[PDB]
């Protein structure tokens, strides 16, 4: 296990992100004074950047 | 200018799980149905003075023009 953990690096890191990060669909689950939370659409433009 | 919040519980759909442009050209003859049933009050008090005007100056026009051609 631990060998597995350390076996993780800053490029893993990102390649697992831009698996399962990057541009992908969220579901969202809200309840309360919700009405300042952003919409969905802003979440999901929310899940890439333009600058790189 | 404050909001004022309702107590509902809404349901929405990611944009990317559902068809776009379908709904455009679904369901059209009710859709025209709809145009023309609820609107020909509106379309005739708009065109009807006009084309009653267009006409009645055609005929005045033709009238004098035949009276006034010797
Ligand atoms: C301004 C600004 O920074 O906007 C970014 C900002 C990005 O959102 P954010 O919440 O600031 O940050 C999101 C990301 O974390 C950060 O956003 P990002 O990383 O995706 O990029 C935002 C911005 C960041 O710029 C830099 O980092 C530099 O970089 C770019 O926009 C990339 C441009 C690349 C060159 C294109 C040619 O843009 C918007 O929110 C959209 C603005 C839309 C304006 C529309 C105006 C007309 C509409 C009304 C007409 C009547
Ligand atoms: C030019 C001025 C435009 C004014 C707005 C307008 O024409 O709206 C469409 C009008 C009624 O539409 P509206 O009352 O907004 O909505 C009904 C429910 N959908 O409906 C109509 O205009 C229908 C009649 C059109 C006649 C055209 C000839």
């Amino acid at each position: 296990l631990f060998a597995r953990i350390d076996a993780v690096d800053a490029s893993t890191i990102k390649r697992v992100a831009n698996r399962f990060i990057y541009d992908k669909d969220v579901a969202i689950a809200a309840m309360g004074p919700i009405q300042r939370l952003p919409d969905y659409n802003w979440f999901r433009r929310r899940t890439y950047w333009n600058r790189y | 200018k404050q909001i004022v919040p309702v107590k509902s519980v809404i349901y929405a759909l990611s944009p990317f799980q559902q068809k776009v442009m379908t709904g455009l050209w679904k369901d059209l003859p009710t859709k025209i149905h709809h145009k023309v049933s609820e609107n020909w009050i509106s379309a005739t008090l708009l065109l009807g003075p006009l084309v009653g005007t267009y006409a009645y100056v055609q005929n005045y026009l033709e009238k004098e023009k035949l009276h006034h051609r010797y």
